[PDB]
């Protein structure tokens, strides 16, 4: 039985007429005919006298006054564990391939508390993702959020093919891929790459395409984190991608501003900081296990203090820049390491020998850097034989950062490569004691581990 | 499809949005001016030969279907961090 | 004596010129922290006019 | 209205215009008043539609030719200004006249950078 | 006393204001925000011995209290010259 | 008779009998649990309704609370009897002394001076500080203003101000405490009966801890006891501690009120109540009153209403910068900016404002140098312009001083300097009498004897 009516219809904002004493609480999820198919209202407001206020998930258009609305008592309820993994969903749970209904064991709610003080973990623990720059030079915790910061060209999905296909295999671990806001030419091709590469089993993917209104695109970030908190709960160790944090933001501030609430500096919505919370503490390491989440990030005007950077950037644990130039030698991973960071990186939490390396590797690759305006405004001539060292060991240094992923070797030819922390630790400490300073320095180049740098030596 | 000033579309939506006395956003825009050209400029798209054979109820079997959008926008003094560009 | 000046002052030209790039830099990054600041606070300004202004 | 007449006749006139940004500020000074929210750097939200409306009758037809020159006050010399921008698209000549060149003392001080012709 | 981000405080203290309509002032701070943050500090202080004598209703005599605080501000771009700095 | 039929914030409704409508600014009174409240009438609305504002923390207040109507304005104790003595904003005692042996009391309401009561003066007074009665000196019986923003010296020039001026100067003084820290009240308070000047001074403080409605109208009360002892005939010292806050406790309660905004969110009376103020604090043909105050720059936005509008009302404005405070001259006043009445060559005579405007207008030019300077750098400029840059930057450290109240920061011993050195040593530098001095010569010495002193040992 339906017990409410429609009472106005202002495009997407709905208000709906309840007896007084069945008011649907906040959050809750309502639906009505919209002619021939169901349309999901989200309650956002219980006004006076039995009126509540809703964003509907879907068209607006259509609706008449005095339409019946049923009343679902609980939130939006999402499917969750297995079934999803390979599988394209909308911010509602309902799939969008044509590939039938989804096998669904349980469903969750979508808006949940954090995990409280007493069942976060104990510990500090790095990810090791097996990507050597990341693993030296911007290590991952465990419940870590992580920035990337390139722009494009810059093989930015095929790192995140990487990062799904090391964590379901060299792990034990799952992904959730949440495209808020995606452009639906670019999620086909992303599904297509997936498949090509066969990691589409590893991950499952929720997609808010842009021609899907406000409240649509806020709210399926929440639905891939739900799905994420499943497969925790299992007790794996879980990576949630975030296609762009900022249109998160900015669906805040459009359905905000159709609410009509008073806007705050820069037009931002007033509940700006609070809305990045909800979201933010929910991705942590728990007793049981963890999410960690690589969200890619937009700078309004590259306006590093603009309210939306300003926000994430307190959230963020490690920030990860791709660059066209260092692309532009052929190194890949096209991760820039000098501008690249991670807090992780200091001697209580990755140990004295960690630290020493990353800083060794960030001096030297500083100094060059020095060096190659030296070499550009006077020559080499003016270059002693202590400075030609550092140019000679930087150029291998920066050939060592390159590896050979299993999803790329359509292009390289060249069969992937893993490497422990240990290893990649080893073989950077390695050049930079001068023990392998007589190889070639094409002997460092996608090679793998500094044990097959000498085996490739032997031959090249 | 060649979409002249869609600056102009903007502008001519702003009008009627404050004329119905619905909120403003930045720069007076509504809320949902985001919507307004996500949704048109979506529809401009390439579709698959299935999507148009069962549009067409099979009597066009082996073709892709397109529409390519040009939309124009203009700035006031090279200004690309205005609202609407 | 004139050759030896003459290889001092391309020298000092260039010690003197690159000093003026780093300036530069300086008078950049200073510069654009102010604009960042304008831009802001100019968006916010007009917004509460408008805001204020459904009465 | 007495330019249409003359037109309608037949004839080719000129039309004079003093300042036709003052056309658009006095829209602005009731439009408060008639209950209309604001927009943009305070102008009526009908800035387009009451611009357009205007100028797009000062036209020459089969019938008979208007030629018009009119003047544009740009608040501040900032071009950007809504009232001044939108007035652009309207006309086929514009000559801009500059301040930066005016304080050299050099008149006519036309911009021939910025001033341009269909 | 250790106050961490009073910078967070002001911010949510401007939702919470915010969400009532009340008018905001420079950046979209209102008002008040300086009595926020004045009323919260000055409480930190030393008290004379007959202060506390008379608190503690005579039983701790010639003692002065005393109530130290360290809050932490968060500076944009290095930018002291911001209003809630 | 009353009842309270609203409580927001600091403002309370209070409905009466139709026949019995409290006026404007009369004082109400409430019982809040074991205390008393005292309420002031802003507005009387519609019905016997009337929107007040509470004098105290509204906190615990019901509705429903019976309101006594008191028939009279808020008064305060006047004359002799508040000499040496603490006052809260009631004109309470707020030391632990007795009470106040009034034999008067004023209403803090009042209207200022007519025209025909005006006076004019152009005795100079003399100050301690080189860069203030050089660059904008100051007469008996007119307005100073600091302005400046967090942070740079306002309290630290006053207290230089309150020792020079204050201790040689035989009549009476007021100090009022408008919303600022209360610690330097009570430091104050005891450096004064530790010099046995106390009894000289009546202090009344509404400090930050207050609520807003003590805030508001604590200057009023500083005023009303001024005005006392300039219609006694006197001649009397008014200091202020900052003259912003009461503008601010404005905007706080402004929108409580039901006003609309105006532009940076201030109330739109902003001037009307600035003015109303200030008009009060002037010199008289019965008597006299020298006034300096405090006047806080938000954001250091020196455009700002509300220090825009102070501008106005003073009739020296000495105006302190963060940007020179930085390099640590001290005290850290713009001589570009800082500006008054007084330097005019009738009243101070040809050399001294020869000589202020020549530093003026070195330092004007080496202002137009510095964008040259910092890309090119200095070797590019011309032979003069290197020599107007090399005396600007030692008139730039002459204009540093050390004072007696800050000796307890840089240890160094004050100075106080007669205007004749003053003019004699700036003159000296700008006609290149000291052009073999190394610049550190002239930071923090006294008089120029003591640059030269300097200069020996480098
Ligand atoms: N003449 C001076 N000599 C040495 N130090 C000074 C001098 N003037 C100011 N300072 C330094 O600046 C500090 C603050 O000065 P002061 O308290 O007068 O600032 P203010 O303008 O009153 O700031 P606020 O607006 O916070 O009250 C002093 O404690 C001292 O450290
Ligand atoms: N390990 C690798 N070996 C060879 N090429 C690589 C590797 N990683 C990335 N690339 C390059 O990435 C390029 C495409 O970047 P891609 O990630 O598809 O861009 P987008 O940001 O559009 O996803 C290809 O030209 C490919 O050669
Ligand atoms: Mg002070």
């Amino acid at each position: 039985m339906a017990t409410g009516k429609i009472v106005q219809v202002i495009g997407a904002v709905v208000d709906v007429e309840f007896p007084q004493d069945a008011v649907p609480r906040v959050y809750d999820a309502l639906e009505v005919q919209n002619g021939n198919e169901r349309l999901v209202l989200e309650v956002q407001q219980q006004l006076g006298g039995g009126i509540v206020r809703t964003i509907a998930m879907g068209s607006s258009d259509g609706l008449r006054r005095g339409l019946d609305v049923k009343d679902l008592e609980h939130p939006i309820e999402v499917p969750v564990g297995k079934a999803t993994l390979g599988r394209i969903m909308n911010v509602l749970g309902e799939p969008v391939d044509m590939k039938g209904e989804i096998g669904e064991e349980e469903r969750w709610a979508i808006h949940r508390a954090a995990p409280s003080y007493e069942e976060l973990s104990n510990s500090q623990e790095l990810l090791e993702t097996g990507i050597k720059v990341i693993d030296l030079m911007a290590p991952f915790a465990k419940g870590g959020k992580v920035g990337l910061f390139g722009g494009a060209g810059v093989g930015k999905t095929v790192n995140m093919m990487e990062l799904i296909r090391n964590i379901a295999i060299e792990h034990s671990g799952y992904s959730v891929f949440a495209g808020v806001g995606e452009r639906t030419r670019e999620g086909n091709d992303f599904y297509h790459e997936m498949t090509d590469s066969n990691v589409i089993d590893k991950v499952s993917l929720v997609y808010g395409q842009m021609n899907e209104p406000p409240g649509n695109r806020l709210r399926v970030a929440l639905t891939g984190l739900t799905m994420a908190e499943k497969f925790r709960d299992e007790g794996r160790d879980v990576l949630l991608f975030v296609d762009n944090i900022y249109r998160y933001t900015l669906a805040g501030t459009e359905v905000s501003a159709l609410l009509g609430r008073m806007p705050s500096a820069v037009g931002y919505q007033p509940t700006l900081a609070e809305e990045m919370g909800v979201l933010q503490e929910r991705i942590t390491s728990t007793k049981t296990g963890s999410i960690t989440s690589v969200q890619a990030v937009y700078v309004p005007a590259d306006d590093l203090t603009d309210p939306s950077p300003a926000t994430t950037f307190a959230h963020l644990d490690a920030t990860v820049v791709l660059s066209r130039q260092i692309a532009s030698l052929g190194i890949y991973p096209a991760v820039d390491p000098l501008d690249s960071t991670s807090r992780q990186l200091d001697p209580l939490v990755v140990g004295q020998e960690h630290y020493d390396t990353a800083r060794g590797v960030q001096s030297i690759l500083q100094r060059y850097q020095e060096l190659k305006d030296i070499i550009a405004i006077l020559g080499m001539d003016e270059l002693s034989e202590e400075d030609k060292l550092v140019v000679a060991r930087a150029r291998k240094i920066q050939r060592f950062l390159s590896q050979p992923f299993f999803v790329a070797e359509v292009f390289t030819g060249s069969p992937g490569k893993y490497v422990s922390l240990k290893d990649t630790i080893r073989g950077f400490k390695g050049i930079m004691e001068g023990e392998y300073d007589h190889l070639p320095e094409q002997a460092f180049y996608m090679v793998g581990s500094i044990e097959e740098a000498v085996e490739k030596a032997k031959k090249l | 499809i060649i979409y002249d000033d869609l600056s102009k579309q903007a502008v001519a939506y702003r009008q009627i949005s404050l004329l119905l006395r619905r909120p403003p956003g930045r720069e007076a825009f509504p809320g949902d001016v985001f919507y307004l050209h996500s949704r048109l400029l979506e529809r401009a798209a390439r579709v698959n030969a299935e999507y148009v054979e069962a549009f067409t109820k099979g009597e066009v079997k082996g073709k892709t279907g397109s529409l390519t959008a040009l939309p124009i926008i203009e700035t006031q003094a090279g200004d690309v961090s205005a609202f609407v560009p | 004596g004139v050759v030896e000046n003459l290889a001092s002052e391309q020298a000092a030209r260039m010690v003197a010129m690159k000093a003026a790039t780093d300036n530069g830099g300086s008078l950049i990054k200073e510069l654009q922290l102010v604009y960042n600041k304008a831009r802001q606070a100019s968006i916010t300004q007009e917004l509460t006019e408008i805001v204020s202004g459904a009465a």
